[PDB]
RNA sequence: UUUAAAAAAAA
């Protein structure tokens, strides 16, 4: 599981499970995005995503690093 | 449960390759402009993600009496502008961020190829006689059946 | 007593035929056939089908006892069709009902003029042959319904069934009870005691009874094992039958090497078998859930040509064409329909039953070419397949895990290897980590499980035989091959009393009351010493010392380990498991996942090994704690450890000091003193006796020590002996005349009385509880829908752990259903009766009560399947068993004249009978 | 720039 989770940081406000999927599932498959919400009800700028298997998961940063996410950069950070 | 397959269903479903505009909205650019990770996914390779889905293991068990991989060729994931030729209307923007233009082992085509007794009367007495329940009569449906594959792989084989 | 003669009648080579006939009786040679044979066959029979073909054409019954597949079937055919021509009457018998819609199939097919008899449906039943579950036929004998009169033939199936352990009487009833100019034929997978069931039959309807056994199969067998763990498949067994014992030995090293250390090794197994062209295979998993998953993994395959997938389809469509277009939205349905395209399929007791005949029309058409599937497939009729796979060697009988008989294991190879289109039939065992090489040597080279009986007493067979007259269940008792079993075992017992007498005779003592008072003092001296060493193990007082080094003897009865050094020891749960390093005997160490441990032999040196004995074992706990090396891992240590022992013996040259249990230990307590000072006393009687300062008494006592075990032998033999003179259940039916009585079911007499009378027609579930219910009123006041939901409760019995809350209606009713029960059950232990008032409550599982309930209202099927856990196979299987037992209670209302009860559970029926639960099988 | 394993079956 640790091999395949990746924590993501710094995401925008409007980034909910749905669009991080979406986005992610394209890459390789993933198994699902963990967002455990803070005493807001809102997503917060830590999360975490598990992918099916680790060796997709560094390709996903490969190809995937402070992209410009509704005009915001998202940090992705391993264990 | 086998018939219980909603595990496909923990927020929703998509499909590889194609684009949604919510995403579109999501990463900040539109349809008509090409996507910008395309760039440095052209810059990267295929992903292995879905390489291993479209990779089969043979199984190496062998026989104690006294590997060419096999890869499903159909399950090959599009990616336009990467495995294959970027749709019109959308220019090879490779100088948008940084990247080149396709190329023929980043194109679809190269990567593919790669690869004493009492009387019964007496019993009857006291206790009421047995009756036929549930009569019925055959429907044909096993002839039907059976009409449909007349010439099966076991048939065939007679 | 019985009087059987069984006369061994020469045969040729391939068959064992021999006959059982009554005593005075001659035998004589069968005549050949006289006229034209009933039925001519396009093929060739081996001897043994030729054989009972001519017994048969004599009128003289026969048990044809052969692996299936050998082509047991054509008798059975032969017979139908003698009989027909003579325009007599046979029925044949099947156990499962299933089976029963099968074979019923397959003669229509065959003669046309065929009728069919089960609990669900009835076809034709005038007709000149019937098939029928043996329920209904024993209803017929019971009730002496007038079709009984012109049969002449009864060709029972499966009879191997009869030790079922839960529907094995409803067999011996029937054929009890069947009258004796009636011939029978019998038809059972490979047996080892035939013989037995032959001369039954011959005492028991005074007529001869053959037997032909024959182990001969078309398509020899070739067994592989693969360890959990290997990489590939050992021939362990070939078609030959030479057991070869090194790969098997290979394998099972393999297996200890990996556990001393394609995602799934079935997924493995099933691909190299598609790529090796072995593809229609049978994986045989003792698990509902086990066979799901391995469905579900193989979901990336196919079997299938796009052809054979339009004709799938076809199939699957015309076939659930029949339910209704809502029953095709159930997920289920539509779920199974991918998985048969690319020719996987699943078989199990859960699914629905018309996917399970589905199934198997598409397997017996070989558009499928993998099967998961329990233990019910291996019963069904013309399915083979040329490779059959077992998954987990361990079952969960109605008691408890176990590892699968060989018996089991037979008859499901048996499933293995098609006539002429696969010449080689190929059986895979899959062992996991907790298996051993004298339990893989067992299954595979063992035989067929003898036929044992099960007959037990029941309520409704009281009632029944108490009801007719000029006979009483004494009759049954005696006759239902129980009391027989012991008759024939009765010589054996007979001849071993009397051996063990004469030879106890034969022994010569010069002077038997000298050497006698001399043993009785040693023996005494032995108990002694037996109670102090209770007293040593109390273990408050020898726990201390049980140090990681201590060097205590430990000596199971029989076998002792010699001295060993403790190592640790721990509270099990209240006993006390001490951890000793002894000798073992590197056969117990090679298959120790079963065993548990033996001393070294003494011809060769032990490996020196950790055993987990249990405290009272201790036979000694010498005061010399050794230098233990604080690291016993390697073997090089244990070794050390052994030669240190040996140092320590040599350096006591004459026993090493033990813990003097009275100072030492600190033991206070008066009772051990007086034991010290019995003993004492016995030691100096002892020693003051004259022969024991005499030479060569050795022998002397060794011959009075044998003299004394024989003698005990001969005790207990008689004593047994003379127990198997009366016949067993005797007290169980006097308790239940008993019970029945004080109901007033029975008047003191034994004469029924109309309670008894009613409760006479209730046969599916309890009749003491419903019969009390009903004459209590209980029902009076219930609608239907109640009714049906407590009769539901009846009729229910699955290891469920939902418990469900039942809110109003459910709740009430099962109270009174309680308290009703908690009566019958506190009167049945009055009357002394082996019950156990908990269990006995705990046994009416309500957990579908509120299913029930709400499929009573009118509720659609997927939302009842919904309601629960329960796999709607069960739920389908309770619902009819309910509408039956309803028809039943029906019947019990019009027999006490009360018109409200009947109109109640018509309502009942006709509300909860609809299309999909009571789907007509397609077998039809 | 990081929250309990559990089969089979009927009047």
């Amino acid at each position: 599981e640790a091999d395949r989770t990746l924590f993501v940081g710094n995401l925008e406000t409007k980034v909910t499970e749905e669009l991080l999927f979406e986005l992610f599932h394209q890459a390789g498959p993933v198994i699902k995005v963990k967002i455990p919400k803070d005493k807001d009800g809102k997503p917060k700028q830590f999360a975490f995503v598990n992918f099916k298997h680790e060796v997709s998961v560094p390709y996903a940063m490969n190809l995937l690093n402070g992209i410009k996410l509704y005009g915001r950069p998202i940090k992705i950070q391993f264990r | 449960r086998y018939h219980a397959e909603e595990v496909e269903e923990r927020f929703g479903r998509f499909k590889p390759g194609v684009i949604s505009e919510e995403l579109q909205d999501a990463l900040g650019v539109t349809d008509k402009s090409l996507p910008p990770f395309i760039y440095r996914m052209r810059q990267l390779g295929y992903p292995p993600g879905w390489l291993k889905e479209a990779e089969l293991e043979n199984s190496g068990l062998a026989l104690y009496d006294g590997k060419s991989v096999t890869y499903d060729l159909s399950k090959l994931v599009n990616y336009p502008g990467f495995n294959i030729s970027t749709p019109r209307g959308i220019p090879d923007e490779w100088r948008i961020f940084g990247s080149i233009p396709m190329q023929a082992c980043q194109q679809k085509d190269v990567f593919a190829n790669y690869l004493p007794i009492p009387d019964m009367s007496k019993f009857a007495t006291g206790i009421t006689p047995f009756e036929f329940e549930n009569m019925a009569e055959s429907t044909g449906m096993y002839l039907r059946i059976r009409s449909l594959l007349k010439n099966s792989p076991r048939n065939q084989q007679k | 007593m019985p009087r059987v003669k069984v006369q061994s009648v020469e045969t040729v080579e391939g068959c064992t035929h021999e006959v059982a006939l009554p005593a005075e009786e001659d035998y004589l040679p069968l005549k050949p056939r006289v006229g034209k044979a009933a039925k001519e066959y396009p093929f060739i029979l081996d001897a043994f089908q030729r054989e009972a073909i001519q017994c048969v054409d004599n009128n003289q019954s026969v048990l044809v006892s052969a692996h299936t597949s050998a082509g047991k079937t054509v008798c059975a055919e032969y017979a139908i069709a003698l009989a027909l021509r003579e325009k007599q009457r046979v029925i044949f018998t099947s156990p499962i009902k299933a089976l029963s819609n099968q074979k019923y199939r397959e003669m229509y097919e065959e003669f046309q003029d065929v009728g069919l008899m089960t609990g669900d449906v009835t076809i034709n039943p005038t007709a000149s042959c019937l098939v029928m579950t043996t329920e209904i036929l024993r209803s017929m004998l019971y009730r002496g319904s007038e079709v009984m009169r012109e049969v002449a033939w009864v060709i029972f199936d499966e009879i191997h069934y009869m030790r079922d352990s839960e529907r094995g009487v409803v067999w011996e009833e029937t054929i009890i009870l069947l009258p004796d100019n009636v011939h029978y034929v019998f038809l059972s997978a490979t047996i080892p005691n035939a013989r037995q069931f032959a001369e039954w039959i011959c005492h028991l309807h005074k007529q001869p009874c053959h037997v032909i056994y024959t182990d001969y199969r078309p398509t020899p067998l070739q067994h592989y094992i693969f360890p959990a763990g290997g990489d590939g498949l050992h021939l362990v067994v070939d078609e030959n039958g030479d057991f070869r014992e090194d790969n098997f030995n290979t394998a099972m090293q393999v297996l200890r090497d990996a556990g001393d250390l394609g995602p799934s090794n079935v997924f493995k197994i099933v691909k190299m078998i598609m790529e090796r062209n072995f593809q229609p295979v049978i994986i045989f998993s003792f698990s509902k859930k086990d066979c799901e998953a391995y469905a579900l993994q193989m979901t990336k395959l196919d079997f299938n040509t796009d052809e054979e997938k339009k004709m799938v389809e076809e199939v699957f469509s015309n076939a659930i064409d029949c339910l209704s277009d809502e029953d095709k939205k159930l997920p289920q349905v539509e779920h199974v329909l991918p998985l048969l395209k690319r020719g996987i399929g699943i078989h199990h007791g859960g699914l629905l039953p018309i996917l399970k005949e589905t199934i198997e029309i598409l397997f017996s058409e070989g558009l499928i070419k993998a099967l998961f599937a329990t233990e019910t497939f291996a019963m069904g009729i013309n399915m083979p397949a040329r490779t059959v796979l077992f998954t987990n060697a361990r079952k969960f009988d109605g008691k408890d895990f176990r590892w699968i008989s060989s018996g089991e294991y037979i008859q499901m190879s048996g499933r293995a290897g098609r006539r002429g289109m696969d010449d080689r039939g190929i059986v895979i065992l899959m062992v996991d980590e907790k298996m051993s090489p004298t339990i893989g040597k067992q299954l595979l080279k063992g035989s067929a499980d003898p036929l044992n009986s099960a007959f037990h007493l029941t309520y409704n067979m009281v009632l029944n035989l108490l009801r007719v007259e000029e006979i009483n269940p004494e009759y049954m008792l005696e006759k239902s091959f129980y009391q027989f079993q012991h008759y024939r075992a009765i010589p054996g017992v007979v001849e071993k009393v009397k051996n063990s007498e004469e030879q106890y005779n034969k022994i010569v003592i010069p002077n038997e009351e000298s050497v006698v008072i001399y043993y009785k003092i040693r023996q005494q001296l032995a108990k002694l010493g037996k109670e102090i060493e209770e007293y040593i193990h109390k273990p408050k007082y020898c726990l201390p010392f049980l140090q990681p080094g201590r060097l205590v003897k430990v000596k199971n009865e029989g076998d002792d380990f010699g001295w060993g050094v403790v190592v640790n020891f721990s509270k099990k749960s209240p006993l006390y498991v001490v951890e000793v390093l002894l000798r073992c005997s590197k056969e117990s160490l090679k298959n120790s996942a079963t065993e548990a441990a033996k001393p070294a032999k003494p011809d060769e040196k032990g490996e020196m090994q950790v055993v987990p004995v249990l405290v009272h074992l201790l036979s000694a706990i010498s005061s010399v704690r050794l230098y233990i090396p604080k690291d016993l891992r390697p073997v090089d240590n244990r070794q050390s450890v052994l030669k240190s022992i040996q140092e320590v013996q040599k350096r006591f040259p004459d026993g090493i000091p033990l813990l003097d249990p009275i100072d030492d230990m600190g033991i206070q307590d008066q009772g051990l003193k007086k034991v010290i000072q019995k003993v004492e006393a016995f030691e100096h009687r002892m020693y003051s006796h004259p022969l024991h300062n005499d030479p060569n008494l050795e022998t002397v006592y060794t011959l009075c020590e044998k003299k004394a075990q024989i003698a005990i032998d001969i005790k207990s033999a008689k004593r047994e002996l003379k127990k198997a003179r009366t016949v067993l259940q005797m007290d169980e039916l006097k308790c239940r005349k008993r019970v029945l009585r004080r109901l007033g079911f029975a008047t003191s007499s034994d004469v029924i009385e109309m309670k008894g009378r009613v409760a006479c027609e209730i046969s599916s579930a309890d009749e003491l509880l419903l019969t009390e219910m009903m004459f209590n009123g209980l029902f009076n006041d219930l609608s239907a829908e109640q009714a049906t939901a407590l009769l539901s409760c009846f009729v229910f019995q699955e290891n469920s752990s939902e418990m469900p809350k039942l809110t109003e209606q459910l709740a009430g009713p099962l109270r009174q259903m309680q308290e009703c029960a908690k009566r019958i059950a506190k009167v049945s232990a009055e009357a002394k009766l082996e019950i156990d008032e908990e269990t006995y409550l705990s046994s009416f599982k309500p957990h579908l009560m509120d299913v029930v309930y709400t499929w009573a209202t009118g509720a659609t099927f997927a939302h009842i399947c919904k309601m629960t856990d329960v796999f709607e196979g069960s739920i389908i299987r309770c619902m009819r068993r309910l509408e039956e037992l309803l028809r039943q209670m029906c019947q019990a209302a019009k027999a006490i004249g009360n018109t409200e009860l009947e109109n109640k559970f018509a309502e009942g029926i006709t509300k909860i009978k609809r299309d999909i639960v009571f789907a007509a099988s397609l077998y039809l």
